[PDB]
């Protein structure tokens, strides 16, 4: 009930936080650095 | 729980693990992108700008400051038609399964998308503008320089934003124009300035535009902000093609133009800081 | 006791290991940093300054090397107003925890930092002076030049500095002063001095603050004492703001524009030697 | 033998651990060091030279060989404020250690050894001569030539060591004169004898001189032997100095002003093969 | 006592020499050396 | 300072 609702919205947060990882890998095939 | 398996989806919103190949290609081709740094905000966006300076704990004379406010907004919109054209039917499509059908639209729309994004992006030409352009903020804060081609022109390219406390990082200049560069080398001394092993200018990264419409440009930036968000979502029927024209005069009859046609579009946003350089042609 | 965990903390002294990663990062950003040396001090030491020189075992040192007696201290405070504004709510910063926190922070307090040091130490134009600054010390002993650049000038510079002590270590003149760095090609030498690819007036590496004050200048001093000791401090706030200016006319209403703030007072020092070169221009 | 624990001894002769750590690193600033190269030896030395050659037994060969010997010595004792000037915090330096307290003066001796060695080695300016080396092979054979710039100036450098078989190895010329070594391009075969990035004359390694007296310098050696023997030692005192300067026109008074001095014991070593060129300036 | 103090000899000269090394870093990173 | 004899060689660039 209470430990379910938890442990799907913190899979969800770190999936929605490693987008931005796949932001930094851009970074790297920029030009300009 | 998708994969594998099959493919009558019409309907198609992309998952993480198919968005990342799609996207580096529409990112690495691009011009304005291999320019720019980036930042992760949603649809709409709260960030601010500008330095400060205080003393720790005295007061003498005065101190003048600013502080900013801003925001992204909107997305760009189009449909592949190149690839639809040249798809028959979807149980074809059924047969490769989900996981295929991106990978072989990976260079299908991808190429087209960010094409229309760079002329909307450096240029003020295509219809869909938002945060007004590089070439936009030239206009308001004039930093242009007359039809002139020798080593002057690298001298007053820089000189103009260099007023401003801001260094000369990039070069974007078109493959017409690159071609006049080559003949340049300097008087004094004996060396080339521009080079094809060596890809600089003055030891400067240089980007090449594609784009039809500029003549005998140059530009130069180092400051720029640009933003990808959400997913490409995709949606596909047989219905009408209105922004499409069927060569000689009609749209498309879709019914009868029997042609598995998709949807695509994604929130790409921009922002832009207004102190850049910019060259052009005079003649008379 | 503040490792990863979380962050709904007001207050937020640093500890060494978060602290060390953003000192660094003032460093490359500094140029005052370059001109001088570190020897540090806790609130302030008795310490001594000046080169020893060696007497030998055979002879005795006949000349003098001398030494000096100095003791500073001061801090330098810097409220992040873009970077507290920037945070919507501290509640929304508790995901990111304590140590993400300080990492998105990196790039940006520093860069407050050290345009406010740079200012205020090597001009006399930012108001947090100390110990009197290198444009002080200029007018105490008088080296400076009536505005001209020519290969006999930045010479004779030099040969002006060396009839007192030390020869010259490297120069810092202004990123919009480089078009009179190209121009200078002399008739019965055919060269140019300052080099275009690296960075050099005539071999003395040169850099520069990029404080909006100098016009023409040409500063060099070699030896000279930077402090950077104990921790920024953190501290959150929100309720009113003196010396900060909000988007016109209006101070800061914190309670009704309803935005947090940073107040990081971090603890730097500095000392300047006596004989300092210097070049402007006048014309009428 | 001793420990690290604590740190009351004013005899500080340093041990083989802590004697290599000090000395391995003051090679790096050291110029000559790099030129010349490193031995051991028993206190004193003396070196033999020349080629004994002989077949076996078809003819008694009609010129003789000559042995010969050739001696090295004299030492260089210091007087450094350095740490004895935190003579006010030693019980810190305590608690610190005495391994960490020579880690502190690592870079602070060792900078101010290295400075007066090479004007001795190179030039002969200071007042600490004793294998008069360089400056005094130009006096004795005179291999100087006339102020240009040209390979052809460069190929007479070599040329004139080249003819009693000893090999160009390596150039030196201070950063000054490197603005000079841009112009060199030849008529024929057009390309940099000097590159910008990778430090090279003519494809043999340039070091720069620091000490303020040779304006347009190009010497070229490679072949001697530098040598730091035995314990560098220590010992503090609070005795008034001869040999030395307050403020103005004062002394150092020891007794009332709270202050202390390290002596340093080194030791040196020179060696002379007289086959070295140099170049400067046509009449200025 | 006598242990807990041998202890906190440790600790402080530990964390002042991260402090030392700040400025050797220094030294790497400026332009001349 | 057998460890002082090849590092000196290591550090120097003539070789």
């Amino acid at each position: 009930q209470e430990i379910s609702s938890e442990l799907q919205q913190s899979e969800q947060s770190k999936q929605k936080q490693y987008g931005t990882t796949l932001q930094n890998l851009a970074k790297q095939n920029r030009i300009i650095k | 729980p998708d994969n594998v398996m099959m493919h009558e989806k019409k309907d198609g919103t992309l998952m993480n693990e198919f968005t990342t190949p799609i996207l580096q290609e529409v990112m690495e081709n691009s011009k304005i992108m291999q320019l720019g740094k980036y930042e992760p905000m949603e649809g709409t966006e709260k960030k601010f700008t500008f330095w400060a300076d205080k003393p720790g704990a005295y007061w003498v004379g005065e101190g003048q400051k600013i502080e900013t406010s801003k925001a992204t907004w909107v997305n760009a919109t189009m449909r592949a038609f190149k690839l639809g054209v040249i798809l028959p039917v979807t149980k074809e499509f059924l047969n490769y399964t989900y996981s295929q059908f991106f990978e072989e639209m990976k260079p299908m729309i991808a190429e087209a998308f960010y094409k229309k994004f760079d002329e909307a992006g450096i240029l003020n030409q295509g219809n869909n503008p938002f945060g007004k352009s590089i070439a936009q903020s030239i206009e308001k804060t004039n930093k242009v320089i007359k039809g002139d081609f020798t080593q002057d022109n690298i001298i007053d390219l820089e000189a103009l934003l260099e007023d401003d406390e801001l260094e000369a990082n990039a070069f974007i200049s078109k493959t017409q124009n690159r071609s006049l560069l080559r003949k340049i080398v300097d008087p004094e001394t004996k060396e080339r300035i521009y080079d094809r092993n060596s890809d600089s200018l003055d030891g400067l990264p240089v980007v090449n535009l594609k784009s039809s419409n500029l003549k005998r440009g140059e530009l130069i930036t180092g400051d720029f902000d640009k933003l990808i968000y959400g997913i490409p979502q995709l949606i596909e029927y047989k219905i009408d093609e209105t922004a499409q024209l069927s060569t000689v005069k009609n749209e498309d009859g879709t019914p009868v133009n029997l042609f598995e046609q998709d949807m695509v579009a994604l929130r790409a946003t921009m922002h832009v800081a207004l102190h850049i350089a910019d060259d052009k042609a005079f003649a008379k």
